[PDB]
């Protein structure tokens, strides 16, 4: 998921990567698409950047490379609600 | 070093009820005591017993630079010291410590006085500059009526000027105090860390001063509960004690003592002038209270009361509750700094396993009650005992570049009868089947007697069953401290010369309070 | 609770309704103790006669003793010995 959003990723100002609030289907391409799905090249569209999306991009990226840890962005401890609980 | 100075005063040391030198440490420039009781009793004994008119006496009885002394000789025979009462040299250089301390401590007449003391002894050389002499002795001639009389004889000075002889020590504190009374300088300018602080005393780290003040002592320490096991921690929960074993706490490492004094053994290296950093010594309660900050991992040690290595006595849990009421109570007492000291309690299975259960959860749901021991503490969770904390930074050990450094080992979370043998039955046995006896035999203790009997019969490392004979005896030590069948816990620790790192500051403790100490048992030798 | 409605009334319904409680409780406590449900026996659990307790709710008391009942484990005792090991 991360060479699949640095390819959707639109580069902008000096170079920095701005997340696309959506991919969208070009007016032309909504026939081809109908028949096969998923396979046409679409536009970005709407907000850039996506100020949400945007920032979970940098604090996943922030901790995928080694810069936070799940729990320092969790301290509640809320990663660890699908670990078993006795009865 | 506080505790050993509370201790000893009023008195200077064990020989001297009261010394000269004490001056210099109670007042300008250390100022090292900060209970005004302790030091106004202390200035009392020193005023009583040495002041006079040509200045302050070293100490009673002193023979330094006196009439009656040997100069040759550098040592006094212990029949020479009774001759030294009544005729001990003056000093003059006290007068100008007093009257720093005067203009210091905010009262004008002790300065006045003072200087006035001083005036009189004062010396000139032919330029007019004052000379203070290092001390005021007795003549040879005079020192019989002086004895009959204190301080009814003239004293001869040591230093006058016009000689070549000046007394620099006398003459740099001659300027310092008269810059102080003349107020040219400010107290302030000569003390910008701030040594001397009045009695608005409130808010200096390390200094006794915490945010209370001098007087009241009612610190809240910061008690994380932590478990070692998730088993531990659900079944702590199951009667009511809410703990985190080490991975919940996850970005934060709890670490033994033991690795914040190898993070420590960086702290000074300097290879150039041959410098190895930190001795190794057990970090305390008051160091493993802070929150430091390794190599961008925060860290918490668990005090060093919670170590199963160093002695045995942490292994009845009666003594683990006591310890930890002590550890707090100290805590409480000698923790000075500006935040909140952090006591990390752990609480293992074998610390809770069969009747130890109990008294291991009164203490905790004394905890969880907020006092225990008369000392308030804070029972929550470490993230939030540790967020607007000041963090104890290493950074030394990042400004030698040593980022790539071994990860310090953080703690892991874990996924009948009376002796049938007596000693004197086997070991008047001169003949060697006690080796197949111990197969015979079934008590932990008489395994832990077995083998150290073959350590030292049979050499240090010799082979056995389960291996050699020394780490055989240390898994029979730590399986005695499990099951708590407490001879063999004992003969193993006593056969492996084990020895704990508190009994040598213990020892110095009863020393420094005035209690001669001998370790030996009765009707042997006893050193 | 007898007051709001009649599900209260019938003593059948009362084990029914504690039997799914139970099991409630038991996969679905999130909180440090353990649960303590004080259940109160009162009059309307007694007989028409008066004098006996009601078969299903005297089925349903004993089934606590014995330490399982609608799939939880069920340690009865009085409400003093459950002051330190509660919530």
């Amino acid at each position: 998921y991360k060479e699949a959003l640095e390819a959707v990723l639109i580069k902008g100002k000096n170079g920095v990567p701005l997340l696309p609030e959506l991919y969208s289907v070009p007016p032309d391409r909504v026939d081809e698409e109908y028949q096969n799905p998923h396979t046409v090249d679409r536009v970005p569209m709407g907000k850039l950047p996506h100020m949400w999306g945007q920032s979970l991009y940098i604090l996943g990226s922030l901790m995928a490379e080694g810069f936070l840890a799940p729990g320092e962005i969790d301290p509640l401890n809320r990663r660890f609600s699908t670990v078993p609980k006795p009865d | 070093n506080r505790q050993t100075l509370c201790s000893l005063l009023p008195r200077e040391s064990r020989s001297h009820n009261t010394d000269a030198a004490l001056l210099p440490c109670i007042s300008y420039p250390a100022f090292a005591l900060d209970d005004e009781v302790l030091f106004s009793q202390t200035l009392d004994k020193v005023v009583r017993k040495l002041k006079g008119k040509y200045g302050f006496k070293r100490f009673l009885r002193d023979g330094y630079r006196t009439s009656l002394e040997d100069p040759n000789r550098c040592y006094y025979k212990p029949a020479e010291i009774k001759l030294f009462d009544g005729i001990e040299c003056e000093f003059p250089i006290f007068f100008l410590y007093m009257m720093i301390d005067g203009v210091f401590r905010g009262n004008p007449k002790q300065v006045q006085e003072y200087q006035d003391l001083l005036t009189p002894v004062l010396h000139h050389t032919t330029e007019g500059y004052p000379v203070v002499p290092k001390y005021y002795y007795v003549p040879a001639d005079f020192v019989e009526y002086e004895k009959n009389n204190p301080g009814s004889q003239k004293r001869f000075p040591s230093n006058c000027g016009r000689d070549g002889k000046l007394f620099l020590w006398g003459q740099a504190l001659y300027i310092i105090a008269k810059l102080l009374a003349d107020e040219l300088i400010s107290p302030k300018d000569i003390d910008p860390v701030q040594r001397y602080v009045p009695l608005k005393d409130q808010r200096n780290v390390s200094m006794r001063f915490s945010n209370q003040g001098p007087l009241e002592n009612d610190l809240v320490v910061h008690v994380a509960l932590i478990a070692e096991s998730q088993r531990l921690q659900v079944f702590l929960n199951t009667y009511g004690i809410q703990t985190q074993t080490p991975q919940q706490v996850e970005p934060i490492q709890i670490w033994p003592q033991q690795e914040l004094v190898k993070a420590y053994l960086q702290l000074g290296i300097n290879e150039k002038l041959g410098l190895s950093g930190r001795p190794d010594r057990p970090i305390g309660c008051l160091g493993t209270s802070k929150i430091y900050r390794i190599l961008g991992k925060t860290v918490v040690c668990y005090p060093i009361i919670f170590d199963l290595s160093d002695f045995y006595m942490s292994q009845d849990v009666f003594l683990l509750i006591d310890d930890i009421k002590n550890a707090l109570q100290f805590i409480k007492q000698y923790w000075k700094m500006h935040g909140r000291p952090l006591f990390l309690v752990l609480i293992r299975e074998d610390n809770i396993r069969g009747s130890r259960f109990n008294p291991i959860l009164d203490m905790l749901a004394a905890l969880k009650k907020g006092i225990i021991g008369g000392v308030k503490v804070h029972v929550d969770r470490l993230q939030t005992l540790i967020s607007g904390a000041v963090v104890e930074q290493l950074d030394f050990l990042r400004i030698s570049d040593t980022e790539e450094l071994p990860e310090f080992k953080s703690f892991e979370e874990l996924e009948g009868q009376q002796p049938d043998v007596n000693i004197s039955e086997w070991k008047d046995k001169p003949t060697h089947e006690i080796l197949q006896k111990l197969n015979d035999c079934s008590c932990l203790a008489s395994q832990a007697i077995l083998l150290g009997i073959l350590l030292k019969r049979e050499g240090p490392n010799f082979i056995t069953k389960e291996g050699t004979v020394s780490d055989h005896i240390e898994r029979v030590y730590r399986r005695a401290g499990s099951q708590k069948l407490w001879l063999a816990v004992r003969y193993g620790a006593a056969f492996t010369q084990k020895f704990s790192s508190s009994i040598a500051p213990h020892i110095t403790t009863f020393l420094v309070h005035g209690k001669q100490v001998t370790l030996g048992a009765f009707g042997h030798e006893e050193e | 609770d007898q007051q709001q409605f009649y599900l209260a009334l019938d003593n059948k319904m009362i084990v029914e309704m504690l039997r799914t409680d139970l099991s409630y409780l038991c996969s679905r406590w999130r909180m440090t103790g353990q649960p303590t449900i004080t259940f109160p026996i009162s009059h309307s659990m007694l007989d028409e006669d008066g004098t006996s307790l009601n078969s299903s709710i005297l089925a349903a008391l004993r089934k606590m003793q014995d330490g399982y009942f609608g799939g939880a484990r069920v340690q009865t005792g009085k409400l003093s010995e459950f002051l330190t090991t509660s919530c």
